């Protein structure tokens, strides 16, 4: 349960990754396609967490090998990060529950809650930039902590983790698109209004995929995955469903040959006559 | 009487506004305008249909349906 | 909107007639079609109904012996009058009643021009 | 009071124009057409629905519900 | 549509009568079912009422004594009247009242014959 | 006449109310309410619509409807 | 909302005439449309009538003479009148009626001022 | 004024004809039928929905809404 | 079948207070936009304040600062607290329900209270 | 015009009891009750709304849009 | 529901004028807004119309010389004479016409108390 993500170069990148992935999660039966999976993180017991050393940003030297960040093992959501300088490991406020050997804990007055780090630091993901160069910043941000109560720019820098290292360990589609900053010249990722939409609607797609099967197309909110090989180039890691649930005890309807999310169906098959408007 | 019970097979919104729908092998209609958003519904997501009169030669009316 | 009906007429008691009434498209699938009947100097009476989905009910003088229907496909209802008594001379018309749960103008009422059936006496004409 | 609470087994429509739903093991009926369309979907996505009434036998009205 | 209410006759004071009424089943389920009455001379007045969902209510003077329930399955109102008073004596009216938020058209509200109760 | 089959390719709410769709290649448009929803789940769900009417060619009106 | 009408005027038997009206966009989808006539003397009759879905109809003394027709790009309905007889003089009414299914406000039934027709 | 912002815990439709709906930690009720379908999508779907309200505390009434 | 029932309100010397108060029939409460009205001997009816389903409140201007309507949706009931009247405001006072748009009732459609005496010396 | 296309961001109900809806980075509203099912459910499954209008700048109404 | 029309008064034939009419929340969205007018004497003819997506018309005496529109945010309709001649002079009322899709209450027409438009 401790791994290390390396930012030298693309192909160290999702070697991290992809071990990180091999080692949380298995399969799906029906989502494979070249060694490429979508699989669902295992069960484990409840409180269960990985420390991830971040080890990469520096390319030619060996600086910046301190810094690793708490996520909780089934959530795939960030706990906290640890100093490993000062040995002092900063967790949220909601997160009370998980607690590591040895290091000193600090919980905080703040949540991690993507509406928290955004309100208090300055940006949004979607639009919001990430680069080699922002990932240091985001490194020395979090060296320069200490405290209990969240700066503007330690807020920037935890926003920027986040959708690099959890977010892309679940998102296929946000490591493909991020590690081009990982190489030479620095192209600099922008998170779109998509990747960002991906995040959102992390647990409903969790709830549907397993009962794929082979259906030409997936529908899940505003998100609609054309083929197999969408799903694959998108998706990577997903929930255990067995947060999961909204509303329903129906997972899935197949309308057609598309696997529909039973509740964006429900949601417009629930409108009266239409004619009765005319009653007001 | 229960007249086909069965998923609908197709649909059909008609000229005087009636709503036409194919269940087991037979063609039924139902002037009522509530039933049309029910029934198109119940099509989609393949809910089994009972349709339910008190003529049930094909091509009779309808104002009764089970929704299973 | 029409309602055109026809038959009925002379008939000797005992005897029967078919009324039949022939109704626009745009409001026969739409209708619980009836049949009411006015005697001179009395008021126009219910004889008997057929709904959309073919639920009938009838005047209790007249269970047993009428018997009404509907033919989707020809756009007509029909009253079917068996043993006909003289208790049963009247004016007939057609009723076409928009049913509740489905709509089409201001107009939830339709009715036939009228048409007379008169049931004669054995020592009655005839003509 | 609350009548039943769970998941609507089956709903029909019927020939008076209100709703029938099956909670638990009862039956309720509602004569408001607004209910018609939420009741549908919540049966479609089993949405656990809790009617409530002042008659709480099998075969009684209801017009309030609560959808969870 | 058609109401018959029957029941009702001649009670001695201090005594119980049960009123029915036979609803036509097309409104039955849309309605508030009432009971109005009406003594000779006076204008008619509200005694109880049921929604479709079981609520009740009743005038001042008959609380505590008379109630009102639905039959769903056979389509009728039954009022109830206990420990009968000479001031209950009128003509009793079947209403049915459409609710609210169903719709049928366009009549709305519908009256009974009446029944007749005596108390004396 | 069946006019066109196929799925909805776009859908557009007119100004005058009405509400049109495209079938096949060709557009069609239906002054008929009820129609708007119905048609609108039949074009996220690429339900194939049969649209029928007396006139066929492009920009015609319709007021019936097959949904499969 | 305006309903305005052209074409007519004299013309021998057996001649032709077109006539043609001009709807406003408001209700020119949601209606049928419909041309009356009227001699002198004599109440309107219909003459020609087509749906929004292009189901036409005619009187049968008008059949196979005359064809009415929609373009719903310039919102207007033509009867093109072919071998006119007679019979057929009179002043020519155009109707529209909203259909049963759409709604414009209050209004459901508009008239056009009228266009005189003689035949020789 | 804002008064509740985040997803509907749970709806209610009542015997007045109003829709009650729970948002943060507190419930609020609309009299707009036009909303009923609406705010049940809302709910089924997990949009955060953000009430507003003249006045803010539980048991207000409310006729604006946007849906995030 | 519908009821506005007013209570409170009399006589009451110039500069002071009166809380009047209108229970309204629960079938409507929840549709309405109450409000008060008023008609002083000699006048026709004058509007003096109401309130929205959702809490809106709106007010004659002689009367802004000194009068506030208010609603308790439990009670099914509708305040107007007075405060520092003047003989100005002597008149008979009418509580209002008035059915709002978008409820599918009877749009605009008013309701009356039977009418409550309010004399200032 | 064609005066904003994409998906629509938020959607918002008025006290007016109106549909206020945001395409671009620009706000619309419209009048018409039937927009207000198609609307959302066009934000509710990600669908593409182009609004449709004479005046294009934000805080305009419309009652003309294209669903793809 | 209100309509207060404000701006015009005595202007010189040929020069300018603005006309502004602030209109209730309740009803500014759910309305074409038109502009009327009534020389003394004569009878209420239409001016000007913008409709809640903008659509524009005009009588034909008007064209070029008057323009309508609206801000939204404001509430409220202007009317922007210029080159006003003498046969402009009239009282111009305001006019709020809910459309064919939207809803109110029962009255679909509300007008302004007027504004007088005086022209030498």
């Amino acid at each position: 349960q401790e791994f290390t993500i390396d930012f030298s170069t693309q192909q160290s990148y999702v070697s991290s990754l992809n071990s990180i992935r091999t080692a949380i999660s298995t399969p799906l039966e029906h989502i494979s396609q070249g060694a490429t999976s979508v699989s669902v993180i295992n069960h484990t017991p409840p409180g269960s967490y990985i420390s991830v050393g971040i080890r990469g940003l520096d390319v030619y030297q060996e600086r910046f090998d301190h810094l690793r960040l708490i996520i909780e093992r089934n959530n795939l959501s960030v706990a906290g990060f640890v100093n490993t300088t000062t040995n002092t490991f900063y967790r949220f406020s909601d997160f009370a529950h998980i607690s590591l050997p040895g290091v000193t804990t600090i919980s905080m007055t703040t949540d991690s809650s993507y509406t928290t780090p955004q309100r208090v630091a300055a940006l949004e993901r979607s639009g919001m930039q990430v680069s080699r160069h922002s990932l240091v910043s985001s490194y020395l941000a979090l060296m320069e902590f200490s405290g209990n109560t969240m700066t503007r720019e330690a807020s920037r820098a935890v926003l920027r983790f986040v959708t690099v290292t959890a977010q892309a360990l679940r998102f296929r589609q946000i490591q493909r698109e991020f590690r081009q900053a990982l190489s030479e010249t620095a192209p600099v990722y922008t998170m779109t209004p998509e990747d960002v939409d991906l995040t959102l609607n992390w647990g409903r797609i969790s709830n549907v995929l397993p009962e794929y099967r082979g259906e030409a197309g997936v529908r899940v909110g505003r998100i609609s995955f054309n083929n197999i090989s969408a799903i694959l180039g998108t998706v990577a890691v997903i929930l255990n469903c067995h947060e999961c649930q909204i509303t329903g005890d129906r997972p899935v309807i197949k309308i057609t040959n598309t696997l529909w999310e039973s509740n964006t169906a429900a949601a417009f098959l629930n409108r009266k006559s239409q004619s009765l408007y005319t009653t007001g | 009487a229960d007249c086909a019970k069965g998923k609908i097979e197709f649909s059909k919104y008609n000229e005087d506004n009636t709503f036409t729908v194919k269940v087991s092998g037979r063609e039924y209609w139902t002037n009522r305008w509530n039933l049309q958003p029910l029934l198109q519904s119940a099509q989609l997501t393949g809910m089994t249909v009972t349709i339910i009169s008190n003529t049930c030669s094909s091509g009779s009316g309808f104002a009764q349906v089970k929704f299973n | 909107v029409q309602l055109q009906e026809s038959g009925g007429g002379l008939v000797q008691a005992g005897g029967s007639l078919r009324l039949s009434c022939a109704v626009s498209g745009s409001i026969f699938r739409l209708s619980t079609m009836g049949w009411y009947r006015q005697a001179p100097g009395k008021q126009r009476e219910f004889v008997a109904s057929i709904t959309s989905y073919g639920d009938t009910n009838y005047r209790d003088s007249v269970k047993g012996r009428f018997t009404i229907s509907r033919d989707n496909a020809k756009n007509t209802v029909y009253l079917q009058m068996n043993s006909l008594k003289p208790e049963d001379t009247a004016v007939y018309y057609c009723n076409a009643n928009i049913e509740a749960g489905t709509y089409y103008g201001p107009g939830r009422d339709y009715w036939g021009q009228g048409t007379q059936v008169t049931v004669s006496s054995h020592h009655h004409h005839h003509h």
